[PDB]
């Protein structure tokens, strides 16, 4: 079933591989050559995970949990029930982000609109690589990656963390925290703005973007208008995710010890190392 | 005169009723004092 | 490569822009300031005016004696040095009273008594500048909902520093003001409370925190894709929905099954932003009053394997 | 003195009324606070030692 | 084809690297680098033709 | 002084009256807490141990 | 006459209700503050 | 020295007086807290010892 | 007149408002500083 | 010598005035906080050994 | 010149902010002679 | 020598002047802080061991 | 010319400027002299 | 050699000046910190010792 | 090869080549620096025995 | 050429620049031989 | 144009051949002072 003014748009083209033999819909569904791809891999990821769950014992889906290799099997294959499973799926999920990703690109295409979409969603890509893959072979074993479980992966947030101190103290984890509270506070704001003045006191008109650069100019005496707000939350959540990626790129490659015994560089600058006094002197 | 544009009869009718809300208000507040007081001195 | 729309190629700068008026008292309203041309690039240039009155004058003279009451703080803990300041600046703390103190306004002004004047002074700049969110919108005829989301992050806020002290019965469980020492609150607060990760809401305040940024990023990247149909005006396409609007509802429908309209997205948006800081306070609120330990808690209801 | 009400064509009157509404309520409050949290003025736990409620 | 600006941060980010090895070994502490060569390259970078 | 008067030929009465009227309130509360928090000037305490009460 | 608009006699009206306050707010203080001395010197 | 107020010809008063409020109050409760941060000024303890109000 | 607005006229007699502000505020604050040397120098 | 008056045409009163006025507070502050963080130059703590202050 | 002053007022304004000036270094001279007596730094 | 005058053609006092002032401050700032670094100039350091004002 | 300033603009500008440099660097001059005398870095 | 002069028909003389100020700047500055860096030419140190100012 | 001062303005060219000769040069000095073989300031403090 | 100077201009810009130049230079000289008398460093 | 790039090319020549001259002269000098072959 359509939208009333879908119809319109239904055109054939766009597609990047494959012509006509998959430009179709299914439902509401775009679906394309990687349409098709990612259904295999989610299918086939989702599939696995259930068997691992038949392997590990549980259907509590909380505790279901699918761990990497352990250390012991370096970069090199594991025994499926032992670290083979969390490897395939790992294949599955990227095979699955990738395709998404490929098919907003045709979607994109096909509605002549900008490419924004994909490539802001090739970052979480980047985020996940980050965890799975990159970081895990810098460090030399699959073992360093997350396992898939609702709750065992917070187990493995909080062990990375704590072996490196309280990690509030790593300066990356910090910038991109900033960017995090402030992409909330942006999107909190804008949402607010926009209904105040589609929806105004009873019996008043629609406001316009007048009003809207007005409240805030009289709130904080600046107003970074419609498309500057649009630009604004793209690349808050963005470098919120760079700086992420980052933060852990260099955790236990670069940096080994405790964070926190990193910001002593600031400290023992000679020109105030020594002065007595203070929290440090 | 003036910015609220009340005006200076309306002003004096409003200030004589809102003194006597004062005073009915403070009149118990000191009742209350006296009795914590009587109760339980504070100095 | 083409254009992405993302910094401006061009700026233009007509005369200065005052505003609406509606029912804005004007005599409140300053003067504009200056332009920008940094800013230009990546939004509007135009400093100014800004809107004071009584609301305001309040907040920002509270607002400025909480900073003040800190920085005091902060100049005698580096012996009046300024080297010693600069060296130190992150290393300073405000820390609330000690425990045997309870809740008693008795610790010494070294011990505490600065933290509650600070705190007071605190109090005072955050519901002054609520009230002045709400007034701002009414004397512009406008909707409530930036107050009312600016309240959901003060419900958080009271939380961690006025409402679970008093439930737990003392100002040692309220925040010290101070870069790290907040930090090493956070990390404190976990650990006493066995592992906040197993708090539920807390688990849903994450959610919600990234949803955010996925919503955000699906919301100006989709904005910034369908512009060149002028979709960044976003009101006029509420009243008279263009080409614009359609196309962005259909990459959505293509892509997930289902999508939003131009007035409906602000509402997820609004909504998603609003849920972190509520279910946020919920589970602070919750720890230590209702639950020491969070993985036991955990295990008792199915989410963490027994022992 | 005499002409402190000269006050109400300065001020409007919702406004001033709401902002003592306000002020009023939160100075009791805060008060009340202030006395609960002294264990020298805790009225109920005053009680449950003059009473020995207590254990 | 590389725009003005482009050619003008792609030579700042070489700037940034140069000055602060520079100042780095001069004022023996790679901060004074890091200072140095932010300012000058940032400053060099702010400028296009 | 005679001519201090021309003070309100310059500011707008309303917000001098309400600056006015914070900072009072904001130094009074400040001083009133100073005081609670010297424990030889805090009323409360100070009846406490005069009356042999709880302190 | 002025930035206000008040003339110089609005503004010496108001003048005069204003000093009756703060020599009224003043007194009450300067009262408080004898008060507190006799119960309790801090010099 | 004559002339100094031809100043008044180069700022608007409303904002200097605003600002010297502001300027002259900070500085004050600056140095306040510093004396009182000085254990041979602070005039609240002071008094505690001449008088024995603690112990 | 200059970038306000005020003429020499209104100028000069605000700043001799204006300093009679500064001398009573001086003066009163030169006794502040005479009665707490006498009381504990600080030289 | 005599010519320096021309600098006003270069510079806005202003600008000049309020920058100047921020700079020499900053530096006066700046000095008087590095004098008391000398030990030597304390004044507080110069007077307090002077009278015996410190019992 | 960059101001719109004339030169009139440029003379005008530089007698004042002079005037200023001496003034404010003579008490800084006191200042300073009053330190020196109290606690010369050399 | 006779035409170096000619720079003031090519850059506008009003911006020479402002990067003029930052610099000449900001070198001056350098060479006291270096000097207050080293033991042999500290002049605060060298006076209090001249007229023995430490210990 | 990029400012606009003339040539007798430029020619006075310049004798002002140097004015003030010569003072300030004779002052500077003094002060090298007197912290000499108190202790040569030399 | 005497075509040199054909620079300024190319590059700004005003984006060469700034360019060659902050140059000689950092060069000049980068020597004197490796001087001082050396205890061969720190003159403080040098002068410490001929003067015996830290013994 | 004197095509290339139109195959790119050689603004871009002389920027390029000022600031890299010179970051070469300097890269030179200062690895010298660092040998104990050749730094001429470190080597001339045992010349006149100034250290 | 991209600045639009004439020949005279460039001429004339360049002739006050190497008097520049000579004369940092010439100072810069003098400062090398006041220290190499007091302290050779080869 | 061709003309001028014939003749911008003449004069950063022979400035590159003046700069090569000083080095030429600058390692001979580096060799006396202290062989490093
Ligand atoms: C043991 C080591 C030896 C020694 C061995 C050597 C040897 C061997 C050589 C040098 C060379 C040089 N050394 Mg060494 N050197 C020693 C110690 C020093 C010391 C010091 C503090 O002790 C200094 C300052 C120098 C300095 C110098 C330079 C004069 C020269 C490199 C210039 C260069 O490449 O510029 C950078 C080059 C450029 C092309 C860029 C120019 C500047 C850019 C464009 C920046 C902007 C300029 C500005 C805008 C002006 C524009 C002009 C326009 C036309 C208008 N030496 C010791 C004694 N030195 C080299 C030499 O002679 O080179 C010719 C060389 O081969
Ligand atoms: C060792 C550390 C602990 C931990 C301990 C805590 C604690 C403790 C808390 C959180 C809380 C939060 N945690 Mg947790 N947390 C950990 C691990 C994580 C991880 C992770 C990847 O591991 C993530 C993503 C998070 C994420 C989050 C957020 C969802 C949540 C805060 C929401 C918010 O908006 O706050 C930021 C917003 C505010 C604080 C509101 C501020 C509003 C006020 C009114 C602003 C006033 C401004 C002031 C006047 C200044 C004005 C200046 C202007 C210029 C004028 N936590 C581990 C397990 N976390 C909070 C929560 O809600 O928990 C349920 C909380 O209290
Ligand atoms: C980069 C900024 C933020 C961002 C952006 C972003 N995400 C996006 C987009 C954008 C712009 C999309 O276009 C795309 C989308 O379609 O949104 C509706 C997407 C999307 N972001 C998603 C989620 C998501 N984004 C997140 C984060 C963020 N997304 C960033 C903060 C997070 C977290 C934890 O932070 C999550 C969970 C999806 C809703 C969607 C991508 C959907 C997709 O890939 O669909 C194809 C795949 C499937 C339907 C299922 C795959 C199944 C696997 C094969 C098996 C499971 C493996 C997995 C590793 C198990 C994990 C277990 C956990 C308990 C650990
Ligand atoms: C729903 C959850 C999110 C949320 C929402 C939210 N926050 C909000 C809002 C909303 C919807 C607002 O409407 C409100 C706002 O106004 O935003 C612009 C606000 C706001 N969120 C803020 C911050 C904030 N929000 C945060 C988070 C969140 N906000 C969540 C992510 C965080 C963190 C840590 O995550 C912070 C720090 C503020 C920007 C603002 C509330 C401002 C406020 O209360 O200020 C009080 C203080 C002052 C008014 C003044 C302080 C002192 C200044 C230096 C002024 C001094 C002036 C003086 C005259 C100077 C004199 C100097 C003399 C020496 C001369
Ligand atoms: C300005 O305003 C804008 C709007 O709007 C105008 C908006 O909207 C939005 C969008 C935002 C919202 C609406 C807000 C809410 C959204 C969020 C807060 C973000 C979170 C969103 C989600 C959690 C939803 C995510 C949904 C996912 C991941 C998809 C789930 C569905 C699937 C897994 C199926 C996908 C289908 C595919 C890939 C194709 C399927 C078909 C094939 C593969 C072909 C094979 C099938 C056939 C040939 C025939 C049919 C056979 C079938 C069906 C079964 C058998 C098939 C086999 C292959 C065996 C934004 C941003 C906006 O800015
Ligand atoms: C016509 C074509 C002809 C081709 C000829 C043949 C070419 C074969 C060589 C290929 C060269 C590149 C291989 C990679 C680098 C390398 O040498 O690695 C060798 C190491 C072995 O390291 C081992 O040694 C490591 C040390 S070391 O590197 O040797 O020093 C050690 O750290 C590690 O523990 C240990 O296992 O192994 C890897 O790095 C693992 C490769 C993993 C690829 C599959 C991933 C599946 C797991 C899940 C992740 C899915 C991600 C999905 C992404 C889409
Ligand atoms: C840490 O430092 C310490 C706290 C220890 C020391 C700080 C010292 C310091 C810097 C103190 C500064 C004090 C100053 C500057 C005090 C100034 C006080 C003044 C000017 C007070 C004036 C008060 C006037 C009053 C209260 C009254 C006016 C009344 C008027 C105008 C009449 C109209 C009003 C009404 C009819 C009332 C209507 C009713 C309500 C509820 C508004
Ligand atoms: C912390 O310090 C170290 C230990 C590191 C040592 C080194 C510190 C250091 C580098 C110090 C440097 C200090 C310097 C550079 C000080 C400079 C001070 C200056 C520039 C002071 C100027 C003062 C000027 C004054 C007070 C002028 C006042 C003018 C007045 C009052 C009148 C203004 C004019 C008018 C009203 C104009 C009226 C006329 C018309 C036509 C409208
Ligand atoms: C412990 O010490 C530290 C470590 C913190 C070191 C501190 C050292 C330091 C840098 C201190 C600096 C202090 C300074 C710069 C103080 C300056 C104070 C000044 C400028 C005071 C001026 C006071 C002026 C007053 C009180 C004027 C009042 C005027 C009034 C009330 C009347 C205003 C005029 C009118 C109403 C105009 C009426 C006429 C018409 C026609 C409208
Ligand atoms: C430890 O060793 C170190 C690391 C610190 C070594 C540092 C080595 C190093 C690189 C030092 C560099 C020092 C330099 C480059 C110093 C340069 C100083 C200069 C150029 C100072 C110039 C001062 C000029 C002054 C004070 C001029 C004042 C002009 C005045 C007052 C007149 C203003 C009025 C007019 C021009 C009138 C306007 C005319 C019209 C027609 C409107
Ligand atoms: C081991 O230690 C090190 C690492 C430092 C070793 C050495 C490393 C190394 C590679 C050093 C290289 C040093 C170099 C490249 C030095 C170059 C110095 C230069 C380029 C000096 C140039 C000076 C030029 C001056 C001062 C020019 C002044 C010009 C003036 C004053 C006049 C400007 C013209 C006008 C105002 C006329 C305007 C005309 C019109 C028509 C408006
Ligand atoms: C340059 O030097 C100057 C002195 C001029 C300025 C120095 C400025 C400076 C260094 C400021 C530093 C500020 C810092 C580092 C602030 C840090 C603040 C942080 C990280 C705060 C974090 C959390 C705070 C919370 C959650 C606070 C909540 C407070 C609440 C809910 C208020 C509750 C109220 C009370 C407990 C008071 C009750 C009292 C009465 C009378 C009822
Ligand atoms: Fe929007």
């Amino acid at each position: 079933a359509l939208l009333s003014f879908e119809r319109k748009y239904r055109v054939p083209g766009g597609t990047l591989v494959g012509g006509n033999l998959f430009d179709f819909w299914v439902g509401p569904f775009y679906v394309g050559f990687f349409g098709v791809a990612t259904f295999f891999f989610a299918a086939l990821g989702i599939i696995l995970i259930a068997w691992s769950a038949v392997l590990q014992g549980t259907w509590n889906p909380q505790l279901i949990s699918v761990y990497p290799p352990a250390l012991e099997y370096g970069l090199g294959g594991a025994p499926l029930a032992k670290g083979g499973l969390w490897q395939i799926i790992t294949i599955c999920a990227t095979g699955a982000f990738v395709s998404w990703a490929l098919r907003e690109v045709e979607i994109c295409r096909k509605l002549g609109i900008g490419y924004h979409i994909p490539f802001a969603f090739a970052f979480a890509i980047l985020a996940y690589l980050t965890l799975v893959l990159f970081r895990p072979v810098m460090m030399g074993a699959w073992g360093y990656a997350f396992p898939y479980g609702i709750w065992t992966h917070l187990d493995w947030v909080s062990n990375t963390g704590y072996t490196y101190g309280n990690f509030h103290y790593n300066p990356a984890h910090m910038i991109a925290i900033s960017f995090f509270f402030t992409n909330a506070l942006a999107l909190a704001l804008h949402g607010a703005l926009v209904l105040s003045a589609a929806n105004p006191e009873k019996g008043k008109e629609m406001r316009t973007p007048d009003h809207e650069d007005t409240f805030f100019r009289d709130l904080v005496g600046y107003s970074i208008g419609t498309l500057g707000i649009h630009r604004l939350g793209l690349l808050l959540s963005l470098s919120a995710v760079f700086f992420s990626a980052l933060c852990m790129i260099i955790t236990g490659t670069i940096w080994f010890d405790q964070w926190v015994d990193w910001w002593q560089w600031w400290v023992k600058l000679p020109w105030w190392a020594n002065i007595p006094g203070g929290i440090n002197g | 005169l003036g910015y609220t544009g009340l005006t200076d009869e309306q002003a004096q009718e409003l200030h004589s009723v809102y003194m006597s809300g004062l005073w009915l208000f403070s009149a118990v507040a000191i009742v209350a004092h006296l009795a914590v007081y009587i109760w339980r001195p504070w100095f | 490569a083409e254009y992405q729309n993302i910094f401006s190629q061009v700026q233009v700068r007509g005369p200065a822009d005052l505003g609406m008026t509606e029912d804005v008292n004007l005599a409140n309203r300053s003067g504009v300031g200056p332009f920008s041309t940094l800013l230009g690039w990546f939004g509007n240039a135009q400093l100014g005016p800004i809107y004071l009155g009584s609301l305001g004058v309040l907040s920002l003279f509270s607002g400025l004696m909480w900073f003040f009451t800190i920085g005091i703080w902060f100049w005698y803990q580096a012996g009046w040095n300024p080297a010693v300041f600069l060296r130190d600046l992150f290393f300073f703390s405000l820390e609330p009273p000690a425990p045997e103190y309870g809740l008693s306004f008795a610790a010494p002004l070294k011990e505490g008594g600065l933290w509650l004047i600070a705190s007071f002074f605190m109090f005072v700049a955050v519901w002054s500048w609520w009230g002045r969110t709400y007034l701002r919108a009414q004397a512009l005829g406008m909707g409530k909902h930036t107050a009312w989301a600016f309240l959901s992050a003060i419900w958080l806020w009271m939380v961690l520093g006025f409402i679970r002290p008093i439930l737990m019965g003392s100002w040692s469980e309220a925040v010290p003001y101070g870069i790290f020492s907040h930090l090493d609150w956070t990390n404190n607060f976990s650990l006493v409370h066995g592992n906040l990760f197993y708090n539920p809401f807390h688990g849903l305040s994450i959610a919600f925190l990234y949803g955010s940024a996925l919503l955000f990023a699906m919301h100006g990247a989709t904005i910034l894709a369908v512009s060149r149909f002028g979709g960044e005006r976003e009101l006029e396409q509420i009243a008279d929905r263009g080409t614009a609007a359609e196309r962005a509802a259909l990459f959505w429908r293509w892509t997930m099954g289902f999508n939003a309209t131009m007035e409906g997205i602000h509402r997820w948006a609004i909504w998603m932003a609003v849920l972190v800081t509520l279910t946020g306070g919920i589970g602070i609120l919750l720890s230590g009053t209702v639950v020491d330990n969070w993985y036991v808690w955990g295990q008792n209801h199915g989410m963490a394997p027994l022992n | 003195m005499s002409k402190f009400y000269k006050i109400w064509m300065i001020f409007d009157p919702r406004r001033v009324f709401v902002a003592q509404g306000v002020f009023l309520f939160l100075l009791a409050v805060m008060i009340h606070l202030i006395l609960l949290s002294t264990p020298s003025y805790n009225w109920l736990e005053i009680s449950a030692a003059k009473y020995n409620r207590v254990a | 084809e590389v725009s003005e600006f482009a050619f003008r941060l792609m030579m700042a980010a070489v700037i940034f690297v140069g000055v602060g090895i520079m100042f780095a070994f001069a004022g023996g502490h790679w901060f004074v680098g890091l200072v140095v060569g932010g300012l000058v390259a940032a400053f060099f970078a702010a400028t296009p033709n």
